[PDB]
C-alpha cells in the first residue's frame, strides 16, 4: 500500500501507572503536569510558558481535556508529520515540555517527541535543477534520498540536468522534500512504489509541490483571482500547505459547506496547473457550484460538473474541472462519459485533485484510480476525524502530511457559531407515549414519539422567542407526513419533505432575510446535499440518523455561519427528544456527543410558561394519542 | 542597586489645595484592545480607584471628569468635590463603548473655561487621558496652550503606550517649563501608578506668588432623626451637619453650605494636608553588617530577620529597614508601612 | 566642551557627546596626519556634520596650512544643514574663545535660488531666472545701457551694486546660512549668489553641492588656490557614482530635431543677418581662430560666456584651428550637413551600439569634419554668437544642447557607448526615436578630484558595503573602519517582512502592476499601521510610475477607506513645488496632534536631502526592494562596462545599490540618540539582502528578525511602541553610551588610547 498508518495513530498512547508511573520530578518546580502516560499537559495556572507549552503542544499534539483550570491531551499519531511541520524541536520539544509540565518526559514520550520533533514530518528528499534527486535536505536526507529502493535505485547517477529535472524529474517525485541540496536524478516508472516505500519504514516528509520546474504539464488557462472570500481557517490552512516557497499535498479536514473547497481553489491558482475537485456524489457537484461557487473567480463553464447524467465538455477543458468520487469510479457509472474521464486523467498529468468529504466512498477506488491515473499530487478535505477509510493505505500518507485539522471549537466559538448552546429537549410524557413504548418496540416507533404536541409546543418557544430576538429558528426532522402537518398549525411557511426548491429557497428568502418568518423544519432531503444555511437555533427531531459519522457531518453541516452577535448566545441548538420513550438512548448518544464535540451544552426542559405560549392545539393527553395513530401511517 | 526615594522630598511647599480635572477618552483607538477587557473599560474602574484616593489624599478639592468622543469634548461632571456623582457619570460612561477620535484642542478649550471658577487657592491641574495617536483641533492649539501658561494653569497628561510631542510639548509649557509630567503606561498596575502619582501633590518647583489668606469654616453635628430635614437637599435627612454662620442645615459631609458660601471641613480636609506637607525621610534598609540590631522588629514584631551562617541566605539581606533620624530599625513590609498611609514612626514618637 | 584629540582643542557644540564621534573623532585625525581618504560608516543616527564640522573647525585654528574647506552634499538641502548647523559653531566658538573663529562659509547653488529682482524672481525654472538675469547684465548685453541708454537691456541693479561695492572685500562677519544669507542680502540690496560665487577665492570653507565640484559646466570657476591645499568632505557620498553618470548623458527626440532644425534655420539667418550689420565684426573673431582658442576672450570674461562645455575643465581639449569653418556662410554648410545626417542617425532601427569614435568616422565620410576640429564647436558658438548681439534665444536653445553633443562625441570614446532607441518601451513603437547616450565609466569625471586633491574624507551612514567605491572609481583609502551605533535601548527595528496578512511573498519583482493576490496585503499592512502606529510615517516606492497604479487601484476599492479617517496623507508629485508643499503640510501635521502619513519615491526627490524627526517620522514602510530594471536596454548596455572593465556583475551591482537605496531612506527616521521609530522592509528577497544592510543596521537584524509575519510585525511594533515610547531615563545606563559632560570621556577615553 501506498498509505502508513502512521497518519492516523491518534486515539492510543493514553494509559500510565501509579507504581509503575513515576513520579515527575518537575512537579516540585514546574507550573504544568504534562505526563507522558496519560498523553497529558495540565497546564496550571502557575506556569512561567503556559502559552508556550500549549504552543508547543498544540502544534504536536491534540488537547483531549479543555478545564478552565487544568488541561488534558488526547492521543495524535498524526501529530508527529504535523508537529515536525511546526519547527518544534526533537530534543528541544522535551526540554521545555519536560522542565515546564510536572510530569517527567518518559522514554515513549520523550522519544516520540524526540521523534516528532525531527524524524516525525522531518524527512530529506533531494531536487537538482528544479527537480527531484536521490539525496535530501540534510545529510541524513541524503542518506535517506539515496538509500530509498525507488529513490536510490531508480536514480541515474547524474547529479543533475535541466531536461531531466524540468522533464523527469521511481518516478517523477513532485511530492519530495526541499529541493536545491545533493541529490541525483530519477527514472520515471513507479512513484506508486515511492510511496509504498516511504510508509512501510514509516518516514513522514515535509514534502513540496515544485509546479513551475515541471515541463511536462504546460500552463492552464486558470483565471487567477482571490477575489474569494477568507477567513480565519482558511488562510491557515492556505499559509501551511504553502509554507515556504513551494506548496505541497495533504489532508486538511474542513467544515463542509463553509467554503471548505476556497483554500483548494486559491491553492488551485497559485500552482497552475491541472486540477480537479471531487466532491461527494454527483448532485453535489452542481448544488454546490450553484451554491458558493458563483462568487468564487472559478470558472463555471470550464469547471465541468461531471455527473454522468448531464453531459457537459470533458478531456477537451484546459484548465480546472469539478466532479466527484461517485463520478470518478463507483457503482454510479451512469454511462461510459466517467470511464472516459478516468481513461484521459492518465494521459493527462493531473497534478492536483480536490476532495470533497471522501468518507462517504470507500477507499478502495481511491487507490485504483491513483495507480491508472498518474496523478502528482492530491487534496483531501475531509471533515471528519475517524472514518472507514482508514484502510491499509492511509489517505494521509497517500496524499500528504495533515496541515491543519478541522477544530470546530475554533470556528464555532469565533462569530460564526459562536457560543454554541446545545440543548435536549425533553418534552414531558404522557400515556400514550408510555403506552406506545410498552406495545412495540420496533423502529416503526421512530415517529410515533417524534409527534408529540408538547415536541411542537416546545418547537413553538423556539418559534416565538427567536422571532422575538430576531435568531434563526431551525428544524431537523427526516419524516414528511408528520413534519408537514407541523407548521400548518402555527401558519408560517416552512420547509418540509419534498418541498418544491424554488419555494424553500423562497421559504429561505423570509427566513434568513427577514424576520418575521424565521423556523425552517428541515428534512432529509437537507443531506446530502443542499445548501446549508445560516444556523442561530437548530431543532433536531431525529436522533438515530444512522451512522454517527453521518451525525458529525450533519452538526457540522446546518450549524453554520451565522453574522449576527446580538444576544449573548448567537448559535441556539435543541434536541426536541420525547421522554420515557425510544429515543432515551439515541438521545444520550447526543448529548455525550456534543460535549465530545467541544460545543457548549445545556438542557432546555422548563420553557418560560410552557402552558401559556399561543397554539395550544393537541395540549390535552387525549389529543395526542389520536396523533400516534395517525403517524401509525408513517 | 536600590530602589526607594533618593534623599528625600524637602518639605517646603505641595499642593494641597487644588482642582484636578481628569480628561477621559471614548473613541475608536480605545476600542482598540490593549488591555484585558479592552482599553476604555479598564481606565475608567482604575481611576474610579483614583477618584477616591484622590478624595482620599486630597479631600479640601474638587473633581471633574472630561470625556472625548467622536472628536468631540464632552464632560460628565463638573469641577466639584462629589465622589459619589463622578463615579456614577463613569457607570454610564463605563456602560457605554468608545467610538470616534479624541479631541485635544476642544479638551484644552474646555479645561480653560472648566478650571476658571476654581478658586485662586487650589492649585490648577488638567489631567488628560490620551492614548490614541490624533487629535481634532478646529483651530491654533497653540495659541490655547500658551492661554493656560501665561493664567498658570498647569497640565500632567497620562499618555497609553505611545509618545507624541504636542502632550510633551504642552506638559513643557504649562508646567513653569518643566518637562516632567510625560510619564506613559504600558500594563494593569503600569497605568494605576500614574494615577496614584496624580493622587499625591505634585510640586517641582514653586515659584513666588501672591499668596491668598482666605476664610473657611468648620460645621457642627446633628443628631435629630423625627425632625430629620436638611436646608441643602431639602430632603428627608435623618443626620446632617450645619455651618457655625449661616445656620442653615446641611447633611453629614464637608458640603459647603448654599448660604454664606464659606468652606466647610470637618477633620480630614486639615489633617489629611499635614502628612502630605512634611514627608519623613525613607526607611532605607539598614546595611546587614552594619545593622547592630536584635532579631526582631521595633514598631512591630516581626523575629524574622536574619539567616545567619547559610551561605548564599545569610549574606542576603535583612528585614531591618532602619529610619534615619529615628534609629529604629523595622521588618522591610512593617517599614514600608510606615511610609504607605501614615508615617507615624515609632521610635520617632517614642522619645 | 572642549576636549582634545592630542592636538586639536575641539570646541564641541553639543553639551552631551557621542562616542560614535569619538570613535569618528579619534580615527578622522589620524586621517589628517597621513594622507587619505578613508572611507568612515559613520552613524547617521548620530549627529555626523556636528562632530565632522567642529573637529575640522578646530583643524584651521591649530593648523595654518589649510586655510581652505571644501564641503559637497548631494543636494543643497544637506548644504543648508551644514550650513544651518556650522552657523551656531562660529558664534559657539565666541561664545567659549571671544574673537578668535575668523571663518568665511556660505552656500553656493545658483542665480535662481538666490535671485532678489522681482522682475527675474517671477520664473520658476532656474535656467530661466538663471538666463533672465544673465542677460540682464551680460559681457555683450550690459554694455549696451551703460555706453547708450535703451529700454531693450535693463539692469540687476543688485550685480550692479555688486559689481560697485560688494567686490572689495568679504561679508562683515556672519557666516551665512541659506535662510541667514537670504534675509540679510534682501535688505541691503544685494543678490546672495554673486557674493558666493565670488566668495570663492576667500571663503576658508567653502559649501557647495557635489555638481560644482563634478559637473563640467559649472565646475569653470573652480580655485586652485582653494583646491590645491584644501580638504575635501562628501557628505552623502553614497550617491556619488550615480550622479557622475548623468554628467556625460544626453537624450534626444524627434520634436527636439525640429527645434534643432529651427534653430539651425533661425541662426543662419541670425548670423547672415548681422553681417550687413557690422560685417568687420563677424571676421575680426576670425583672425580670434587662427592665433588660438581664443582665450584672451573666451576665459577672461566677467558674464560672457553662453555656451557650456561638457568636456573636462579645458584640459581635454586641443587648442588648434577648427577647420575651414571660419566662415560665416561656410558655417551654414557643414551645420546642414550635419544636421541631416544626425537625424536618418535619430531615425535609426533600433537600438545599435558602437563606439562613439566609429560615429566620428562614419560622420566623416558623409560630412568630413575632422575629430580635432569638431572638438571646438563649443569654443566656436560663442565666439561667433557674441558677434551678432542676438536677442532672440527660444530656438536657440537647442543649439547649445546639440553643440554640446558635439564636443562630447569628438571628446569621448571607448569608455562610453551610443545608443539610438527608435521609441520608449513603454510607449513602443512610435516616432519618438532618442540619441541616447549615457556615461558608463563615472570614474572619468572623479579621478581628477583626486588628482590635484590632498586632503579627502568620504563619509556617509548608508554606504554598504564600504568596499566596491574604491574599485569603482580609483581612488585611495586608507583608513576603513566601520562605526556600530551602541545604545543602552534598541530604538530601531530594521525588519524583514517577507510574508504580510495572507503569509505570501511580497515584492514588486513579479511586475510593475497591480493584482488581487498582492495589492490587497500591501493596502491591509497600510490600514493595519494606520490603526496603531504613531504620527510620522514615510513609504518610498521602488518608482513613481508603480505608484500611480498603486494609489488609484487603492482608491478602486475600500481598503483606504479606513486609511483616509486614521491619518494625514499627502502625496509625491512630479512638480517639485507641490510636493514641497506636500511635505511643508506633512511636518507641521506630524508635530501637530493629528497623525500624517507621507508616501514618497525611492528613486524620487524626497529620498536625496529630506530629513525625518520624531514626529515626522516614526513607522516607515518599503515597499519591496527597488529594482532600476524598469527602463529600456540602456542600462542593460551601461551594465555590461562595468562586468568587463569592473569584476562587479548584474547581482552584487543591482542588490548592493538598491540596499543603498533602501538604506538612504531608511536612516532619515532617526535625528539623534534620543530619536527612535520601526523601520519596517517588506520583500522576500530582504531576507538574502540582510548582508547588504549596513553593519549598525545589520546587527540590529538579527536572525529572529527574518520573515516575521506583518501582523507579528504590528505586535512587534506594538511592543516597540509600548516599550519605546516609555520615558525610560534611568540616567545611569546612559553613561556607558552618553558619556555625560566632560567627566566619562576624560575619565573613560584614557584607557581608550592603548
Ligand atoms: S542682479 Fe543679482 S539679484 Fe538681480 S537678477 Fe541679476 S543675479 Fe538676480
Ligand atoms: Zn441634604
Ligand atoms: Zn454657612
Ligand atoms: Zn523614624
Ligand atoms: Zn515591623
Amino acid at each position: 500500500p501506498a498509505d502508513f498508518v502512521p497518519d492516523s495513530v491518534s486515539g492510543m498512547f493514553r494509559s500510565h501507572d501509579f507504581s509503575y508511573l513515576r513520579l515527575r520530578p518537575d512537579h516540585a518546580s514546574r507550573p504544568l503536569w504534562i505526563s507522558p502516560s496519560d498523553g497529558r499537559i495540565i497546564l496550571e495556572s502557575f506556569s512561567p510558558l503556559a502559552e508556550q507549552a500549549q504552543d508547543f503542544l498544540v502544534t504536536i499534539a491534540e488537547p483531549i481535556s479543555r478545564p478552565s483550570h487544568i488541561h488534558e491531551y488526547k492521543i495524535t499519531a498524526y501529530s508527529l508529520y504535523a508537529a515536525v511541520s511546526v519547527g518544534l524541536e526533537t530534543d528541544d520539544i522535551i526540554s521545555v515540555l519536560d522542565r515546564l509540565s510536572k510530569v517527567p518526559v518518559a522514554e515513549s514520550i520523550i522519544n516520540f517527541i524526540k521523534g516528532a520533533t525531527i524524524s516525525y514530518g522531518k524527512v530529506k528528499l533531494v531536487i537538482k535543477h528544479n527537480r527531484y534527486f536521490v539525496e535530501t535536505t540534510q545529510a541524513d536526507i541524503l542518506q535517506m534520498l539515496l538509500n530509498d529502493s525507488v529513490i536510490g535505485p531508480l536514480r541515474i547517477d547524474s547529479d543533475h540536468q535541466v531536461q531531466p529535472p524540468e522533464d523527469v524529474l521511481e518516478r517523477e517525485e513532485e511530492d519530495d522534500d526541499i529541493d536545491a541540496v545533493h541529490s541525483f536524478e530519477i527514472a520515471n516508472e513507479s512513484v506508486e512504489v515511492v510511496k509504498k516505500r516511504c510508509q512501510e519504514i514509516d518516514y513522514p516528509v515535509l514534502e513540496e509541490y515544485d509546479f513551475r520546474n515541471d515541463h511536462r504539464n504546460p500552463d492552464l488557462d486558470i483565471d487567477l483571482k482571490p477575489s474569494t472570500q477568507i477567513r480565519p481557517y482558511q488562510e491557515k490552512s492556505l499559509s501551511k500547505m504553502f509554507g515556504n516557497g513551494r506548496a505541497r499535498s495533504g489532508i486538511i479536514v474542513l467544515p463542509c459547506g463553509a467554503g471548505k473547497t476556497l483554500v483548494g481553489i486559491t491553492a488551485a491558482c497559485t500552482i497552475k496547473k491541472s486540477v480537479i475537485v471531487l466532491c461527494t456524489s454527483s448532485v453535489s457537484v452542481m448544488q454546490w457550484r450553484q451554491q458558493f461557487l458563483q462568487w468564487c473567480t472559478l470558472q463555471p463553464e470550464n469547471c465541468a460538473v461531471f455527473t454522468s447524467d448531464n453531459k457537459e465538455m470533458f478531456q477537451t477543458e484546459s484548465g480546472l474541472v469539478v466532479s466527484t468520487y461517485s463520478m470518478v469510479a463507483n457503482t454510479r457509472n451512469r454511462s461510459h462519459d466517467s470511464q472516459k474521464v478516468m481513461d484521459f486523467l492518465t494521459g493527462r498529468e493531473w497534478g492536483f485533485i480536490i476532495l470533497d468529504e471522501v468518507h462517504v466512498v470507500p477507499a478502495a477506488m481511491f487507490r485504483r484510480v491513483v495507480s491508472t491515473i498518474a496523478a502528482h499530487a492530491k487534496l483531501g478535505l475531509t471533515a471528519t476525524l475517524v472514518r472507514e477509510d482508514d484502510k491499509i493505505g492511509d489517505l494521509n500518507f497517500l496524499i500528504g502530511p495533515k496541515l491543519y485539522e478541522a477544530n470546530w471549537m475554533e470556528l464555532s466559538q469565533k462569530g460564526h457559531i459562536a457560543n454554541v448552546q446545545c440543548a435536549e429537549v425533553w418534552c414531558p410524557m404522557t400515556a400514550e407515549f408510555y403506552q406506545e413504548y410498552l406495545r412495540e418496540t420496533a423502529r416503526k416507533r421512530m415517529l410515533l414519539y417524534i409527534m408529540n404536541p408538547t415536541k411542537f409546543q416546545a418547537c413553538q418557544f423556539l418559534i416565538q422567542y427567536h422571532e422575538r430576538r430576531g435568531d434563526k429558528i431551525i428544524v431537523f426532522s427526516d419524516n414528511v407526513y408528520a413534519l408537514q402537518e407541523y407548521a400548518l398549525k402555527m401558519g408560517k411557511p416552512f420547509i418540509y419533505g419534498s418541498t418544491p426548491q424554488q419555494e424553500r429557497m423562497n421559504i429561505l428568502q423570509n427566513f434568513q432575510y427577514n424576520d418575521q418568518i424565521n423556523t425552517i423544519f428541515l428534512s432529509k432531503v437537507g443531506d446530502t446535499s443542499i445548501d446549508l444555511p445560516e444556523a442561530t437555533c437548530l431543532i433536531q427531531i431525529s436522533s438515530h440518523y444512522g451512522s454517527r459519522r453521518q451525525e458529525a457531518q450533519r452538526l457540522g453541516r446546518i450549524l453554520r455561519a451565522k453574522r449576527r452577535n446580538d444576544e449573548g448566545f448567537n448559535a441556539f441548538f435543541y434536541s426536541l427528544v420525547s421522554k420515557d420513550t425510544q429515543e432515551m438512548y439515541y438521545s444520550t448518544k447526543r448529548q455525550a456527543f456534543l460535549v465530545d464535540q467541544g460545543y457548549a451544552f445545556k438542557v432546555i426542559t422548563h420553557l418560560h410558561g410552557m402552558e401559556n405560549i399561543p397554539n395550544l392545539a393537541y395540549a390535552s393527553p387525549r389529543e395526542r394519542r389520536e396523533l400516534l395513530q395517525e403517524v401509525l401511517l408513517k | 542597586k536600590k530602589r526607594t526615594a533618593k534623599k528625600n522630598i524637602t518639605p517646603y511647599q505641595r499642593g494641597i489645595i487644588r482642582s484636578l480635572i481628569l480628561t477621559l477618552d471614548c473613541s475608536e483607538a480605545m476600542l482598540e484592545k490593549d488591555l484585558r477587557p479592552n482599553r476604555h473599560a479598564m481606565i475608567i474602574q482604575y481611576a474610579i480607584d483614583f477618584v477616591h484616593e484622590f478624595f482620599d489624599q486630597n479631600p479640601i478639592s474638587q473633581m471633574g471628569i472630561i470625556i472625548m468622543r467622536n472628536g468631540l469634548a464632552q464632560l460628565v461632571s463638573q469641577v466639584s468635590g462629589n465622589p459619589q456623582d463622578h463615579i456614577d457619570a463613569l457607570k454610564s460612561i463605563r456602560k457605554q463603548e468608545p467610538k470616534g477620535n479624541p479631541s485635544l484642542q476642544n479638551a484644552l478649550e474646555m479645561a480653560r473655561g472648566l478650571l476658571l471658577p476654581v478658586p485662586a487657592h487650589c492649585t490648577r491641574e488638567v489631567l488628560i487621558v490620551f492614548g490614541s495617536l490624533s487629535t481634532t483641533d478646529p483651530g491654533d492649539i497653540h495659541q490655547t496652550i500658551d492661554s493656560l501658561v501665561s493664567e498658570k494653569i498647569r497640565v500632567k497628561v497620562l499618555g497609553l503606550s505611545a509618545q507624541v510631542a504636542i502632550c510633551k510639548e504642552l506638559c513643557k509649557a504649562t508646567n513653569y517649563g518643566d518637562e516632567s509630567f510625560y510619564k506613559i503606561l504600558l500594563d494593569e498596575t503600569h497605568l494605576k501608578e500614574l494615577f496614584n502619582e496624580a493622587v499625591t501633590p505634585l510640586p517641582v518647583n514653586k515659584i513666588n506668588k501672591g499668596f491668598t489668606l482666605v476664610k473657611m469654616g468648620f460645621p457642627t453635628r446633628i443628631f435629630e432623626d423625627t425632625p430629620t430635614f436638611c436646608s441643602c437637599h431639602s430632603k428627608l435627612v435623618y443626620g446632617g451637619y450645619f455651618c457655625p454662620n449661616c445656620h442653615s442645615k446641611v447633611c453629614s459631609l464637608p458640603t459647603v453650605c448654599p448660604c454664606c458660601d464659606l468652606m466647610l471641613i470637618l477633620s480630614t480636609h486639615l489633617a489629611r494636608s499635614y502628612h502630605h506637607l512634611m514627608p519623613l525621610k525613607t526607611f532605607a534598609e539598614v546595611p546587614t553588617t552594619e545593622k547592630f540590631r536584635s532579631e526582631d522588629c521595633f514598631s512591630c514584631q516581626s523575629r524574622f530577620p536574619x539567616x545567619x551562617x547559610x551561605x548564599x541566605x545569610x549574606x542576603x539581606x535583612x528585614s531591618r529597614y532602619r529610619c534615619e533620624d529615628c534609629k529604629q530599625e523595622f521588618c522591610v513590609d512593617c517599614d514600608v508601612f510606615i511610609h504607605e498611609i501614615l508615617h507615624n514612626c515609632p521610635g520617632c514618637e517614642s522619645k | 566642551m572642549k576636549f582634545y584629540i592630542d592636538d586639536l582643542p575641539v570646541l564641541f557644540p553639543y553639551p552631551k557627546i557621542y562616542p560614535e564621534q569619538y570613535n569618528y573623532m579619534c580615527d578622522i585625525k589620524k586621517t589628517l596626519d597621513v594622507g587619505g581618504n578613508s572611507i568612515l560608516e559613520m552613524p547617521s543616527g548620530t549627529g555626523k556634520t556636528v562632530s565632522l564640522l567642529s573637529l575640522t573647525i578646530a583643524y584651521q585654528m591649530h593648523y595654518p596650512e589649510h586655510r581652505k574647506i571644501i564641503y559637497c552634499s548631494r543636494t543643497m538641502s544637506e548644504i543648508e544643514k551644514a550650513l544651518v548647523e556650522l552657523e551656531n559653531l562660529m558664534d559657539y566658538r565666541t561664545k567659549e574663545l571671544g574673537y578668535q573663529e575668523d571663518f568665511r562659509g556660505l552656500g553656493l547653488t545658483s542665480r535662481k535660488n538666490l535671485c532678489l529682482h522681482p522682475e527675474v524672481s517671477k520664473e520658476r525654472k532656474g535656467t530661466v531666472v538663471d538666463e533672465k538675469c544673465r542677460r540682464m547684465t551680460n559681457g555683450q548685453a550690459k554694455r549696451k545701457l551703460e555706453e547708450d541708454p535703451e529700454a531693450n537691456v535693463e539692469l540687476c541693479e543688485y550685480h550692479e551694486n555688486l559689481y560697485n561695492i560688494e567686490v572689495e572685500d568679504y561679508l562683515p562677519k556672519g557666516v551665512f546660512s541659506f535662510e541667514k544669507l537670504l534675509k540679510y542680502c534682501e535688505e541691503k540690496t544685494l543678490c546672495p549668489y554673486f557674493i558666493v560665487r565670488r566668495m570663492i577665492s576667500l571663503c576658508n570653507i567653502i559649501i557647495y553641492s557635489y555638481h560644482y565640484l563634478l559637473d563640467p559646466k559649472i565646475a569653470e570657476r573652480v580655485s586652485n588656490e582653494v583646491s590645491k591645499d584644501s580638504i575635501v568632505i562628501f557628505d552623502e557620498a553614497h550617491n556619488i557614482d550615480n550622479v557622475c553618470i548623468e554628467s556625460l548623458s544626453l537624450d534626444l527626440t524627434t520634436d527636439a530635431l525640429r527645434r534643432a532644425t529651427r534653430g539651425a534655420n533661425a541662426l543662419d539667418e541670425r548670423i547672415s543677418e548681422v553681417r550687413k550689420v557690422d560685417s568687420q565684426k563677424l571676421q575680426d573673431e576670425y583672425e580670434k581662430l587662427v592665433q588660438g582658442l581664443h582665450s584672451a576672450d573666451i576665459l577672461t570674461d566677467q558674464e560672457e560666456p553662453f555656451v557650456e562645455t561638457p568636456v573636462l575643465p579645458q584640459d581635454l581639449l586641443t587648442e588648434a584651428i577648427p577647420g575651414n569653418i571660419r566662415r560665416a556662410e561656410h558655417f551654414v554648410s557643414f551645420l546642414k550637413r550635419l544636421i541631416e545626417y544626425l537625424k536618418t542617425r535619430m531615425k535609426v532601427l533600433h537600438v545599435i551600439s558602437e563606439t562613439p569614435k566609429s560615429f566620428l568616422q562614419h560622420l566623416k565620410q558623409l560630412t568630413f569634419i575632422e575629430r580635432k576640429p569638431l572638438r571646438f564647436c563649443s569654443e566656436r558658438l560663442s565666439l561667433l554668437v557674441r558677434t551678432l548681439e542676438v536677442t532672440e534665444v527660444e530656438d536657440f536653445t537647442a543649439l547649445k544642447d546639440i553643440a554640446t553633443f558635439a564636443t562630447l562625441i569628438s571628446t569621448y570614446e571607448e569608455g562610453f557607448l551610443l545608443i539610438i532607441e527608435p521609441y520608449e518601451i513603454e510607449n513602443a513603437a512610435v516616432p519618438n526615436p532618442i540619441m541616447r547616450f549615457t556615461c558608463l565609466d563615472a570614474s572619468i569625471a572623479i579621478k581628477p578630484v583626486f588628482e590635484r586633491f590632498s586632503s579627502v574624507i568620504i563619509t556617509s551612514g548608508t554606504i554598504s558595503p564600504l568596499d566596491m567605491y574604491p574599485r569603482m572609481l580609483n581612488f585611495k583609502t586608507v583608513l576603513q573602519k566601520s562605526y556600530a551605533m551602541t545604545l543602552a535601548k534598541k530604538s530601531f527595528l530594521p525588519m524583514i517582512i517577507t510574508k504580510g496578512s495572507d503569509q505570501v511573498a511580497i515584492s514588486s519583482r513579479f511586475e510593475i502592476r497591480n493584482d488581487p493576490s498582492i495589492v490587497r496585503n500591501y493596502g491591509s499592512m497600510l490600514v493595519e499601521f494606520a490603526k496603531i502606529t504613531p504620527d510620522g510615517m514615510v513609504v518610498f516606492f521602488p518608482s513613481y510610475l508603480y505608484m500611480e497604479s498603486i494609489v488609484s487601484m487603492w482608491q478602486t476599492m475600500g481598503i483606504l477607506d479606513e486609511v483616509w479617517k486614521h491619518k494625514l496623507i499627502l502625496v509625491e508629485t512630479p512638480d517639485a513645488q507641490e510636493t514641497s508643499l506636500a511635505l511643508e503640510t506633512y511636518r507641521k501635521a506630524c508635530s501637530n496632534g493629528r497623525g500624517a502619513i507621507l508616501l514618497s519615491v525611492a528613486r524620487g526627490k524626497v529620498s536625496e536631502g529630506i530629513d525625518f524627526d520624531h514626529q515626522y517620522g516614526r513607522t516607515v514602510l518599503m515597499i519591496g526592494i527597488p529594482f532600476q530594471y524598469t527602463e529600456s536596454r540602456i542600462l542593460k548596455a551601461r551594465l555590461e562596462f562595468m562586468r568587463e572593465n569592473y569584476r562587479i556583475r548584474e547581482n552584487d551591482f543591482l542588490s548592493f545599490d538598491a540596499m543603498r537605496h533602501a538604506a538612504q531612506c531608511l536612516g532619515r527616521v532617526l535625528r539623534g540618540k534620543d530619536d527612535y521609530g520601526v523601520m519596517v522592509l517588506a520583500d522576500r528577497r530582504f531576507s538574502r539582502k540582510r548582508s547588504q544592510l549596513p553593519k549598525w543596521i545589520a546587527q540590529g537584524l538579527s536572525d529572529a528578525d527574518l520573515n516575521l509575519s506583518t501582523d507579528m510585525a504590528i505586535s512587534n511594533t506594538k511592543q516597540f511602541l509600548r516599550t519605546m515610547a516609555q520615558p525610560t531615563d534611568p540616567k545611569d545606563q546612559e553613561g556607558v553610551s552618553v558619556w555625560s559632560y566632560e567627566d566619562l570621556i576624560k575619565h573613560q577615553n584614557s584607557r581608550k588610547d592603548q
